[PDB]
């Protein structure tokens, strides 16, 4: 069935390339596409390619358990499930946090929005755009000018970039190239000159060592990363700067520390990251053009960093909430997870059931049932071990299908984003529109694969800033001798109602998750977890709607199909992560 | 030549690799270049699609029978493995080709090694571990979710100075750092030892540092170098800061009851 939907029209004729494994992201995904004669995406398919089943995992466990449980959902996406999970079930038992805690969780989360996008940016997505062995044609004088006139991190000294230059060469003259292994190297879609590209793969590498220091943070507070420790009623880290036993507590030489680094991560996205994207950008200006899919419709963020502790309302929460439909940007719906017609996944294209006939029906999470039923359906191609070619037409996706009153959504950066710059906050509205002064685009261009990106560098400093924001404000609450960390009242479970419903809900780095909790005599009877990568990389719905990563793909034109680096731009730009997509 | 790692994801979170480039010595950019050829890794290698099945045909087909792999993640038995597709085919059955070519098998974190919570009751997955599914070969199970970034690199830079596998203990874990109870090196232990304890959170106890064993502390039964190496260049660990252990690194610390229960 040739057919259109919002705005595409899809067409499942011409040739087709198969991507699987799809590689730089989290976990395990196969995309595919049509493309018609002339090299253009008529049709894009996103199947997520695994599963585990925590929604299951969890029924009859302990509601102060959940959090360890939830997190191990996803490492790279670290602590924001936990977070989330504790949230729910505070919300449920109605435990108000101290203000201290409050503080603390919101620099833990600050400080994986600052790892995160900085480690994806270099780590997974920037060997798109960079040609690793182009960089050894490059003149290190000038890669240092360059370096300088574009920042004033200091590691730019032309020796550095030498011999880092030959360090590389000796790498690729040795036939191991590891991660360079068959990489897209001479793609005429590669389009930056060797100076840029040596710059860039420097980067890569002090990221990649610096990375580490960031998630410090984690590890003070919640004792290690990946996977750190929460708290239901707050944290576990107390707090006592100043009596006997501060040896065994949070106490003044950690908040040193965890002073110290905040202010190396803030630099480091600041005068690193930020400006090669700004940088990166430049020579990919056309990609302002390519990858917009939904961005320029509908929108969707539920908020994140409560200011003042247990009140998650939006006027209160420093990151944007809210709802955006069909460029209505005049028009920003507030978004309510109670509501049972609102925030809903259907399984129809998806490897779920939800009992017979109710197929093209679509669930609320506290409704919802994570029930698995693989079955592909009549143009299939392969067997049971094995994959051709996926009917999307039946079935085609381990990710069930989320709506937002049955508009399909884009989550993410780029959707809070949009909606602070449309809420008129200048936190966010200024930073983006500088951005565009330097690179000389309009408004539109954020509609895109680079606007994507660009949203996310953005948001690494901002990030940024709101983790010193919320060290100070601690600081200022030990200065006044607030010390307290947890509320104990209900800890113990006999104290709590005999049965409870619960909303947990965080933005996550990659956009808006949430946690649809039901206790019931001491135990969790439901549990469901709508995560941001499930909303863009979801599969089709009832209405044969498509989602914001197949949306995306849609305009694109392959410069050469074998080697389908085009496709692998739009699709990182989204941040994927599938193990936090299926949990 | 640098010794070829080939390193797999199945059922997984991500989190072992996320912390092995944790490590502060060696640097994960040293041991990549400059230790190991990191020859296949989903997460990190620029290639995709065909280009990087090729790419690991290429490295098997070459460094045969002399490479490492590297197996982070599990694998699911129900529905014929296809909880887990990759390039078209189970998890299951790329994992068996790429090991019966190798040298030897490093089981990454609790997933490989036991299971780890995708095998938490009721298992809806069937979530297998390696070593229940290659048995001809020589596992070294690293254990924990995830593994010490700096033990994760301690173990590798021993394997390759020494050329040898290390000491195992009954289950394959490295003595060297599997060997001692975090509780029997455990700071807090002088506290256990006199009756200090936490009795609910942010109490004296808490303040002064007291252990953790009555809110539900599982060191005493659990085998890591938590309370020694500590993490993320040993800045901390779970207990250090706060927390009691919650027997990470052992099979079926998912279902050995509540996580602030004594058991
Ligand atoms: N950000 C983020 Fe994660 Ni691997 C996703 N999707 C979160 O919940
Ligand atoms: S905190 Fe845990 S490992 Fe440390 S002394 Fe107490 S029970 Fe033992
Ligand atoms: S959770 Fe894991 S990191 Fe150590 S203290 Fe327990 S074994
Ligand atoms: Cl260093
Ligand atoms: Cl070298
Ligand atoms: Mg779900």
């Amino acid at each position: 069935y040739p057919y259109q939907t919002q705005g595409f029209t899809l067409d499942n004729s011409g040739r087709r390339i198969v991507v699987d494994p799809v590689t730089r992201i989290e976990g395990h995904m196969r995309c595919e596409v049509n493309i018609d004669s002339n090299n253009v995406i008529t049709n894009a398919v996103s199947t997520g390619t695994m599963w585990r089943g925590l929604e299951v995992i969890l029924k009859g466990r302990d509601p102060r358990d959940a959090w360890a449980f939830v997190e191990r959902i996803c490492g790279v996406c670290t602590g924001t499930h936990a977070l989330t999970s504790i949230r729910a079930v505070e919300n449920a038992l109605g435990i108000a946090i101290p203000d201290n805690a409050n503080c603390i969780r919101n620099m833990m989360q600050a400080t994986l929005h600052v790892h995160d996008h900085l480690v994806h940016f270099y780590h997974l997505h920037a060997l798109d755009w960079v040609d690793v062995v182009a960089a050894l044609k490059a003149d290190p004088h000038q890669t240092s000018a360059i370096a300088q006139s574009l920042s004033a991190w200091p590691l730019s000294s032309p020796g550095y970039f030498r011999d880092l230059q030959n360090r590389l060469k000796r790498f690729i003259e040795s036939g191991q190239l590891g991660p360079f292994r068959n990489g897209y190297w001479g793609h005429p879609a590669m389009k930056l000159p060797p100076e840029a590209n040596l710059l860039a793969v420097a980067h890569y590498l002090e990221a990649l060592d610096f990375q580490k220091e960031i998630v410090k943070i984690h590890t003070v507070f919640g004792g290690k990363n990946p996977h750190p420790n929460w708290l239901v009623g707050g944290v576990p880290c107390a707090i006592n700067l100043d009596e006997t036993g501060a040896v065994g507590a949070v106490n003044m030489e950690r908040l040193n520390l965890v002073s110290s680094i905040i202010q190396k991560a803030r630099q480091f996205c600041e005068q690193v990251y930020l400006p090669d994207v700004l940088l990166i950008a430049s020579y990919y200006k056309d990609w302002a053009k390519i990858g917009g899919g939904l961005s320029s419709m509908n929108l969707l963020a539920y908020g994140e960093f409560p200011d003042n502790p247990n009140d998650y309302s939006a006027s209160n929460l420093l990151l944007p909430r809210g709802a955006i439909i069909n460029g209505r940007f005049d028009e920003i719906h507030p978004v309510d997870l109670t509501a049972p017609d609102e925030i809903q996944e259907f399984v129809t294209h998806s490897w779920y059931t939800y009992g017979n006939g109710n197929n093209d029906k679509g669930l609320h999470p506290w409704d919802g049932l994570t029930e698995p039923q693989l079955v592909m359906g009549e143009h299939y191609k392969g067997t049971k071990t094995f994959i051709e070619q996926v009917d999307e037409s039946a079935k085609y996706s381990w990710i069930k299908s989320p709506r937002w009153k049955g508009h399909a959504m884009e989550v993410g950066p780029l959707a809070r984003y949009l909606i602070g710059y449309h809420q008129n906050k200048p936190e966010f509205k200024e930073p983006v529109d500088q951005l565009l002064s330097v690179l000389k685009l309009p408004k539109e261009a954020l509609f895109s694969t680079l606007g994507r990106t660009a949203a996310r560098a953005l948001e690494s400093v901002w990030a940024g800033n709101t983790l010193q924001y919320f060290f100070d404000r601690l600081m200022r609450n030990l200065k006044s001798g607030d010390t307290a960390t947890a509320n104990v009242t209900l800890w113990e479970p006999d104290t709590w109602p005999t049965s409870a419903k619960g909303v947990g809900f965080s933005e996550a780095p990659r956009g808006a998750l949430g946690h649809w909790i039901k206790i019931a005599n001491q135990k969790i009877d439901s549990y469901q977890c709508v995560v941001p990568t499930t909303w863009n990389a979801g599969p089709r719905d009832d209405k044969g709607q498509i989602g914001a990563y197949e949306a995306a793909l849609m305009g694109t034109k392959l410069a050469v199909p074998d080697q389908p680096l085009e496709i692998l731009r739009t699709l990182h730009s989204f941040d994927p992560c599938l193990a936090c997509s299926t949990h | 030549p640098r010794t070829p790692v080939i390193w797999l994801h199945g059922l997984e979170c991500t989190c072992c690799t996320e912390s092995f480039i944790r490590s502060a010595h060696p640097l994960a950019k040293d041991a990549i270049l400059s230790l190991i050829s990191l020859d296949y890794d989903d997460t990190i290698m620029a290639a995709a699609g065909q280009q990087a099945e090729q790419a690991l045909a290429d490295v098997m087909r070459e460094y045969k029978g002399n490479y490492i792999v590297a197996v982070e993640g599990n694998a699911p038995l129900n529905e014929d493995g296809m909880f887990c597709i990759l390039a078209g085919e189970p998890f299951l059955e790329k994992l068996k080709r790429v090991s019966a070519d190798a040298k030897a098998i490093i089981a990454w974190g609790s997933c490989a090694s036991w299971g780890c919570v995708q095998a938490a009751r009721p298992n809806p997955t069937k979530a297998t571990p390696v070593h229940k599914l290659i048995t001809d070969k020589p596992i070294i199970k690293v254990p924990g979710c995830p593994p010490i970034p700096e033990v994760m690199s301690a173990v590798i830079t021993y394997m390759l100075a020494f050329d040898r596998i290390p000491p195992l203990d009954r289950l394959g874990r490295p003595k060297m750092f599997y060997g001692q109870r975090i509780h029997d090196k455990c700071y807090r232990r002088a506290h256990f030892d006199a009756g200090q304890f936490v009795e609910a959170w942010d109490d004296e106890g808490a303040r002064k540092g007291y252990c953790l064993y009555k809110m539900g502390c599982k060191g005493p039964t659990t085998y890591n170098a938590c309370s020694t190496v500590r993490w993320n260049d040993g800045v901390s660990f779970p207990i250090q800061s706060g927390h009691g252990c919650l027997g990470c690194s052992e099979d079926g610390f998912w279902d050995y009851g509540s996580f602030y229960s004594r058991a």
